[PDB]
């Protein structure tokens, strides 16, 4: 039920292993990141009409802030979850790699070949 | 769920109560130190999976360490037997074994 | 030298009590005398129910509980 | 109580929590229980009356005998093996007797019945303390020891949960009472994917309480407690009603909203280990739940009730006290679903 | 086993004394001998009704303190240990929240009895 | 300066017995710290020889390990004597 | 499991010593400075080989070293010693303290008549040294073979293909 | 099988158990209690526990003492029940007894798991280690061991018990 | 195992069971309490003191510690209860239902 926590040579509370730096970082006009201030606006939008403030122009300043700070999150956020993908890949091939009697590669027949079984419709 | 902050800071917080070969006070062992020295020597870094099947037999001897049936078993069919033997009168216990032994410091 | 003298007394009982067990289990017909029941092949500390258990009970109870009730 | 006095003993509460988190040792775990539980028993109380009383009795019998279990599951699995680390029990009656514990902890069915006393009889806050952060611990130790549980009985327990959590919540008109049995449906929603993939059960627990902090703060920011109560709320301020109409269709698990996707996560596991009868019953069951989730948004935001005349004196006056959270809390309950694959840095 | 013939050695001679007692002298017992006694008259309630405790918080407190002891009695095995600065830091941190806790209690009026 | 001054004066007239308590403690705690004996009662704890000593196996190249206990080599308890 | 191999009742016996714990202790001081070598092989023997059954000849060896030591005592003065451990034997502690003058006695009975000197206070504790023919043994736990690790983790770290591939999404 | 002195003591424990188990007056609970604290102390030191058995009974002291103080302040009853003046406690109390003596027929009489596994009994001499060597004892030493290697946990005790006592201060505040 | 070790465990087991079923007094259950973590000490000592783990003879201590913390919050909730109702009765704590 635990998948990768007891993964060997895995630092406890780093959120971003060194190794995570030999990926790509993901653009900063990167559509999630674009999600992540949308949410910071809008966030900023419900404190504004919550607080019975002009809803779209009180605090500019504030919603800068929630844009800024969701942003920033999401881009570590982003970072970590390409990485951990990254592990999952690398783990999958290197296992794959290591028991090819497990993932045995056969023969594939050509359709005029093989025999499937026809199903008339009426 | 499990920080393991002790692992990333070094400091050892409760980590020197958990086994028994872990450096008691006195150099003073447990009754099973070897056993549990050889099972966890066996089963390390190798997985809570595997450790299961390729150490069982050090785990097996440590558990009868610990608990002592198998040997209880066994000295209790030796004592039904000498009893159902006496009782027919055809086994004697020797003279060290009825208090009348030779003692030897 | 009390160590010396602790090793020569425990291996005495245990053989004792090895010789009178081939005595006693000879009719049992799969049973094997000094047979351990641990995998290991390395000596183990003797427990006490083992050296002392063809034994009288004065014995037994100046061995288990002789130092504990000492007053 | 003195301000001082009550932070110091949400520190404390916070402290042993933490200390069941970051423990090895199985004594540091039952001691970090103590403490919290120690802690937690006067915050019940701040506000003294009968019902405060009674409900911090009700919980203190409760988790003290689930300790006394916890305990002795811990002897017996000492006794069979001279271990002390949380890694895996290695006996089966004392892993029997530790799911009990911590499922009564948790206040899983059939031990959920001092789960909608003890937080009807508390105030708000203390019941938003008691429904979000007291399941971190026995959450996080039911993590740890994960490969050990017998499914059978766990996913029992999660049934019967979820079962009668909906059950439950369609009879109540108090809000804590179905915020309770709301609180019980979604811990067995947690427990049942628990033997499978415990990265499920972190996402439910993070998104179950990002829902339940807003929801809670909403009902404190208009103060009722019942449902006719709240249905004043229209009259003073709308906003807050039309913010719980969507908190409440999120908490009902509807798309595209996020109480939809750790239901959906949980589902798709279950049937990668060849479950399906289960997650559809689960599903299905959850209807309730949706139903008087939908009860208390027809009471309260999507149509009208009466109101009285001192309301026009409070149309005068503004909130003293803002909560800061609220607004980002309110958020990540409901547009979050497009951001799913971020689950992969939970495990 | 010598404690134990001492302590039966005790308690048959008090049992043997109260036998003595209560079978050797004459015995004359009536209703109005045998009455409760309040100096010249008949109770007016139970002595079974509820007796209330003034000190009620000084006796929760007294099991907690009670406790203390509980870890502080192996300190002089303690002393013979190398580090000794640790284990007296130790030490003298126990002592410190226990004069603070007492300290504590004072300051707020829980050790005055209720009125 | 001259305010707590007052207060000591004021304790001393009225709870002199937790006037005491607080110095009695604190000079407890403090003058641990400044003794040069704490270190000769950690040697006293380590000289004190609870278990056997184990004879190490001679490979030549130990020239402070003792062959005999009479040896000049290893620790010595002189300065207990004398203390 | 296997059968358990042990001595038989011949090979256990030896000249054995006899003498009281008071007169263990009287004489000790000396017996250790005299008896050191055997003493001391003996001890490295129970500790390297954790088995009583290997070291029966170092446990002959060091009663006969011990018989030895007495034999002189006896031979040279036995009346000092005898004092000495008799006003030792009367203390319920045994008590070293209360008998200097016999302790002395026997002291300067020794020293003179076999040029054995006292062993000062902090040298029979110490930790020495000791010269053996006797091989170091290779596995005295006879532990088994460690099972095989895991094989390791290794390579250049590539982004996941198609990234998460958790069903629409294509990031 | 020598004396089985430690098993008429669990025996004991067991009927002081049921004793306070089935509920009578607190001021019988108590002394079943105390007379359980007693009987375990006497286990524990048959064992070698001198220090752990008497420091229980000790504190069990101190707390049952307190208890009677708090039964006659907020407890009583017109008349306190006792084993045989109530069929409820009169049949809890037998049918504890007989439960006890059922378990322990089946268990020295032939070899059943009852719950968790079996035994046959051969008296608790059998299991002990026969270590000869100290001038010390292992009990104090590792209890001694607290101020050394424990310091985490002197910490948290403490802190939970200040934490206690600040506790209970608090909930007895009323208002 | 030896017998006494199903003793201390029926001990604890009895304890449970008394504390699960309640009479009138509220007291009464707190001594169950009580007793359950008497039962615990017992078996802990005799699981460490049989097997020779030093270390953790001081673990007993920790929990007659916390025991006593625990007897101290409940006996501060029945005076709480006592004074609000005059009796410590489990059945006058009945405001909230399911
Ligand atoms: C999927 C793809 C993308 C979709 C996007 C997602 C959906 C929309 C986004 C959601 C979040 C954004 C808005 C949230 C904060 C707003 C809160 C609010 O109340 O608004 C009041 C406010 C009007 O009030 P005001 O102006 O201050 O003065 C009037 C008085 O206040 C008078 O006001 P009043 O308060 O006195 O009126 C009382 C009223 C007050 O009640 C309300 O106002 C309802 C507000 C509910 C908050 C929404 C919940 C939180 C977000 C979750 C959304 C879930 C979506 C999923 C689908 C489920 C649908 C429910 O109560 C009622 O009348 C009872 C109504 C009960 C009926 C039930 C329906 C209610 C819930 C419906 C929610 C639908 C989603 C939000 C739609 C937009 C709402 C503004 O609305 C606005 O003016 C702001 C709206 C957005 C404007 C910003 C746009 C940016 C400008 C252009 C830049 C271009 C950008 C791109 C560049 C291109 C290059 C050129
Ligand atoms: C990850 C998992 C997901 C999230 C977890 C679940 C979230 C649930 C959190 C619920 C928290 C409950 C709460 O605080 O109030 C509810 C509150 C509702 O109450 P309210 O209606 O606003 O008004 C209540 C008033 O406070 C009425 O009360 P008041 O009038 O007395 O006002 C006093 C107020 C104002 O406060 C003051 O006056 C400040 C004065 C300072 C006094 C100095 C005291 C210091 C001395 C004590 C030291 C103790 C050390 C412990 C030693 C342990 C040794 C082992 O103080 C407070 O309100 C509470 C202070 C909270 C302290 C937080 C500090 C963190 C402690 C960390 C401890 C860990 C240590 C290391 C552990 C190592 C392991 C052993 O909820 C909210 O306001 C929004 C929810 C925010 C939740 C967090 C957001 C999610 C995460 C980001
Ligand atoms: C200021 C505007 C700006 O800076 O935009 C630059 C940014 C540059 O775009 P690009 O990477 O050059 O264009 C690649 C194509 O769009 C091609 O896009 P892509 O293949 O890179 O797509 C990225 C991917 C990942 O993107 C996302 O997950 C978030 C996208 C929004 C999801 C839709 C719901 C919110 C509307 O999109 C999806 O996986 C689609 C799933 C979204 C639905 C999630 C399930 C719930 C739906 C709601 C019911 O364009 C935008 O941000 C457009 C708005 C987003
Ligand atoms: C409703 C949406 C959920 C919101 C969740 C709360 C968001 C606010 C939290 C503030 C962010 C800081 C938290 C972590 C920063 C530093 C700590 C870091 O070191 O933790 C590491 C781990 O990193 C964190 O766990 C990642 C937290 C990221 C949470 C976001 C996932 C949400 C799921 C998808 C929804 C998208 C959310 C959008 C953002 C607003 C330690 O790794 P490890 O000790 O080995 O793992 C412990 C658990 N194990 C061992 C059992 C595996
Ligand atoms: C200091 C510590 C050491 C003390 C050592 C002495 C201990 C003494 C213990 C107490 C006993 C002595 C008390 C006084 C003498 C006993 C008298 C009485 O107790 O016994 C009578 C016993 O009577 C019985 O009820 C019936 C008598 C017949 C019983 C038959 C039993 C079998 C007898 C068979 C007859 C054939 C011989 C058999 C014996 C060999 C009942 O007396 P009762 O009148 O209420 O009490 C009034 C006491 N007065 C008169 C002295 C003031
Ligand atoms: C990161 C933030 C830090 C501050 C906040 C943390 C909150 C928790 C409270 C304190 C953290 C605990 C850390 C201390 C762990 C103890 C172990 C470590 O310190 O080493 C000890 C060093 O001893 C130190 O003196 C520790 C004592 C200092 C702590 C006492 C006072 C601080 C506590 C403050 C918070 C507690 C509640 C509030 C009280 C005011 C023992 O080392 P040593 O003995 O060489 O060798 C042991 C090995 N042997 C046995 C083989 C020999
Ligand atoms: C096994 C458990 C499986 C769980 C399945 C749950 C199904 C989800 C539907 C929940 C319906 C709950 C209805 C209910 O509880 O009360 C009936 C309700 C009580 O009225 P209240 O508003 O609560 O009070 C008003 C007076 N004060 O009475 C009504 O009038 C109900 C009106 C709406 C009913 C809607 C039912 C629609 C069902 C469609 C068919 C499919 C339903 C789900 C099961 C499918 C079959 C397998
Ligand atoms: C620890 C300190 C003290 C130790 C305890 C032992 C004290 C020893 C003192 C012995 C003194 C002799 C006792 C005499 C008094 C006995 C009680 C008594 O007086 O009863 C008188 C009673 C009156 O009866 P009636 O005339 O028939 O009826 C009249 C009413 N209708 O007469 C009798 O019963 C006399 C019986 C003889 C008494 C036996 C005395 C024998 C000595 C025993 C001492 C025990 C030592 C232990
Ligand atoms: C750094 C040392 C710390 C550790 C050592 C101390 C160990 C034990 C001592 C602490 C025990 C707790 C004591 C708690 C004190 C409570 C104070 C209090 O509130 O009592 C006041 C009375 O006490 C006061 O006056 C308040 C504080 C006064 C100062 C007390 C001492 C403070 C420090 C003085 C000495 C400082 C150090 C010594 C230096 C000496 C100068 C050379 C109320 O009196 P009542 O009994 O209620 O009156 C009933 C009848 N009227």
């Amino acid at each position: 039920m635990t998948m990768m926590s007891g993964r060997p040579g895995r630092v406890p509370l780093q959120f971003l292993p060194n190794e995570a730096r030999s990926l790509p970082p993901p653009k900063l006009t990167d559509p999630r990141l674009v999600y992540m201030g949308f949410l910071g606006y809008c966030s900023g939008l419900i404190d504004n009409a919550i607080r019975r403030r002009p809803v779209v122009s009180a605090g500019l300043h504030r919603q800068l802030l929630y844009v800024t700070s969701f942003v920033f999150f999401g881009y570590y956020l982003l970072k970590r979850q390409d990485y951990m993908y990254a592990l999952r890949d690398h783990d999958m091939f290197a296992y794959v790699k290591s028991h090819p009697e497990d993932f045995p590669e056969k023969d594939k027949k050509t359709y005029g070949e093989i025999l499937e079984e026809f199903h008339p419709v009426r | 769920p499990f920080f393991d902050v002790q692992k990333r800071l070094g400091l050892d917080l409760d980590r020197w109560m958990t086994i028994q070969s872990a450096e008691q006070p006195h150099k003073i062992p447990g009754r099973c130190h070897a056993f549990e020295k050889e099972w966890i020597e066996c089963a390390h870094g190798i997985g809570g999976i595997r450790a299961e099947k390729e150490c069982k037999i050090e785990f097996d001897d440590f558990v009868e360490c610990l608990l002592r049936q198998k040997t209880m078993k066994r000295l209790s069919a030796i004592k039904r037997q000498r009893d159902k033997l006496i009782k027919e009168g055809k086994y004697t216990p020797p003279p060290h074994h009825l208090g009348k032994e030779d003692p030897r410091p | 030298l009390f160590q010396a003298e602790k090793d020569r007394r425990v291996l005495q009982m245990l053989r004792e009590n090895l010789e009178e067990e081939a005595i006693i289990m000879k009719d049992v017909p799969d049973w094997k005398v000094g047979e351990s029941v641990f995998h290991t092949t390395r000596w183990v500390t003797p427990m006490m129910g083992e050296l002392y258990g063809l034994r009288t009970n004065e014995e037994i109870l100046s061995a288990t509980y002789g130092f504990i009730w000492y007053t | 109580m003195n301000p001082i006095i009550y932070t110091t003993l949400i520190m404390t509460v916070m402290s042993g929590t933490m200390l069941v988190m970051i423990s090895s040792h199985w004594l540091l775990i039952w001691i970090g229980f103590e403490m919290n539980l120690l802690a937690m028993i006067p915050v019940l109380m701040k506000n003294f009356n009968p019902r405060a009383t009674e409900a911090a009795t009700k919980y203190f019998l409760t988790q003290a005998t689930a300790s006394m279990m916890l305990m002795m599951a811990i002897i017996i699995n000492l006794l069979y093996s001279g271990q002390w680390t949380i890694t895996k029990m290695f006996n089966p009656v004392a892993m029997t007797m530790m799911t009990m514990a911590l499922a009564m902890k948790l206040g899983l069915s059939p031990f959920h019945f001092w789960v909608p006393e003890v937080t009807q009889g508390i105030s708000l806050q203390a019941g938003l303390l008691l429904l979000t952060w007291q399941k971190l611990a026995p959450l996080s130790v039911l993590c740890q020891i994960s490969q050990s549980i017998n499914p059978n009985l766990m996913l029992t327990m999660a049934m019967l949960s979820i079962l009668i959590g909906g059950w439950g919540g369609l009879n109540q008109t108090q809000l804590r009472k179905i915020m309770a049995y709301s609180s019980i449906a979604h811990m067995g929603w947690m427990t049942a994917v628990l033997p499978y993939n415990t990265t499920m059960t972190i996402l439910n627990l993070l998104i179950y309480i990002t829902m339940t902090l807003a929801m809670f703060m909403l009902l404190i920011h208009s103060s009722a407690t019942t449902t006719l109560s709240l249905s004043h709320t229209w009259n003073k301020m709308p906003v807050i009603t039309s913010l719980m109409m969507v908190t409440l269709l999120s908490m009902g698990g509807l798309p595209p909203l996020s109480g939809f996707m750790p239901k959906w996560m949980i589902i798709q596991e279950m049937t990668k280990n060849e479950s399906i009868i289960m997650p559809t019953l689960m599903a299905m069951t959850a209807l309730l739940n949706l139903y008087f989730y939908m009860r208390l948004a027809y009471s309260s935001s999507l149509t009208m009730f009466p109101s009285t005349n001192n309301m026009k004196m409070k149309w005068q006056f503004e909130h003293t006290k803002q909560m800061k959270l609220l607004p980002t809390m309110i958020v990540l309950s409901t547009l979050v679903l497009p951001m799913t694959p971020a689950l992969s840095s939970l495990n | 086993m010598n404690i134990m013939l001492t302590l039966l050695t005790n308690v048959t001679l008090a049992s043997l004394l109260v036998l003595i007692a209560f079978w050797l002298p004459q015995l004359n017992a009536y209703s109005e001998k045998t009455s409760p006694y309040e100096c010249g008259f008949d109770p007016m309630g139970s002595a079974r009704l509820p007796f209330s405790m003034k000190f009620f918080l000084v006796a929760i407190t007294f099991l907690l303190f009670d406790l203390e002891i509980a870890l502080l009695l192996p300190l002089p095995w303690a002393s013979q240990t190398n580090n000794l600065k640790t284990m007296l830091t130790m030490a003298l941190f126990l002592l410190i929240l226990l004069a603070a806790s007492l300290a504590y209690e004072w300051t707020q009026k829980g050790l005055e009895w209720a009125e | 300066a001259g305010r707590i001054a007052s207060f000591l004066k004021n304790a001393w007239a009225k709870e002199p017995v937790l006037v005491a308590s607080f110095a009695i403690g604190g000079l407890a705690i403090i003058l641990p710290s400044l003794s040069p004996y704490t270190n000769y009662a950690i040697r006293i704890n380590r000289a004190t020889p609870y278990n056997y000593p184990v004879p190490l196996r001679d490979d030549g190249n130990m020239p402070d390990v003792p062959s005999h206990p009479q040896d000049p080599q290893g620790p010595s308890l002189e300065w207990l004597k004398n203390l | 499991p296997g059968i358990v191999e042990l001595p038989t009742l011949e090979d256990l016996k030896v000249q054995e010593v006899k003498v009281s714990s008071s007169v263990l202790k009287a004489a000790a001081h000396h017996y250790g400075a005299q008896c050191d070598k055997p003493n001391k092989e003996f001890m490295l023997c129970r500790w390297e080989e954790k088995d009583p059954r290997r070291c029966l000849e170092e446990g002959k060896l060091v009663n006969q070293c011990a018989l030895d030591f007495f034999r002189q005592i006896k031979r040279h003065c036995a009346e000092p010693f005898t004092e000495y451990w008799t006003c030792i034997d009367y203390s319920g502690l045994q008590l070293f303290r209360h008998c200097r003058k016999q302790q002395a006695k026997f002291d300067e009975c020794v020293l003179d008549k076999l040029g054995w000197v006292r062993p000062d206070l902090g040298e029979l504790s110490k930790v020495t040294k000791v010269k053996t023919d006797r091989p170091l043994p290779e596995n005295p736990y006879h532990s088994r073979a460690r099972p095989e690790p895991n094989p390791e983790a290794e390579g250049d770290l590539k982004p996941a293909k198609h990234g998460s591939r958790l069903f629409f999404w294509t990031m | 099988m020598t004396m089985y002195i430690a098993f008429i003591l669990s025996t004991i424990f067991v009927i002081g158990f049921v004793g306070f188990s089935s509920k009578p007056s607190p001021i019988y609970g108590g002394l079943g209690l105390i007379v359980s604290g007693g009987v375990g102390c006497g286990i524990v030191l048959n064992f070698g526990g001198s220090f752990l058995g008497l420091m229980v009974f000790l504190i069990y002291l101190g707390g049952m003492l307190v208890v009677f103080g708090y039964t006659t302040a907020m407890a009583t009853e017109m008349y306190p029940e006792v084993w045989v003046s109530n069929k409820t406690v009169f049949g809890a109390f037998v049918s504890g007894l007989m439960m006890e003596f059922c378990m322990v027929y089946y268990a020295l009489k032939e070899e059943e798991v009852e719950i968790i596994f079996k035994f046959n009994g051969l008296g608790d001499w059998v299991i002990y280690d026969t270590g000869d060597s100290g001038f010390f004892s292992e009990e104090a030493m590792g209890i001694a061991a607290l101020y050394s290697y424990g310091t985490w946990l002197v910490i948290v005790t403490g802190w939970s018990l200040l934490i206690g006592v600040v506790v209970i201060m608090e909930i007895t505040r009323g208002n | 195992m030896p017998l006494v070790y199903m003793n201390i465990i029926m001990a604890f087991a009895i304890a449970l069971a008394g504390l699960l079923m309640y009479r009138s007094h509220l007291m009464s259950s707190l001594l169950c309490l009580e007793g359950m973590m008497l039962s615990l000490f017992i078996m802990s000592t005799l699981i460490i003191l049989n097997t020779h783990f030093t270390l953790a003879n001081m673990m007993p201590i920790i929990l007659l510690v916390f025991a006593a913390c625990e007897a101290a919050l409940g006996l501060s909730l029945l005076v709480m209860v006592s004074n609000t109702y005059g009796t410590d009765y489990v059945q006058n704590l009945n405001l909230l239902q399911c």
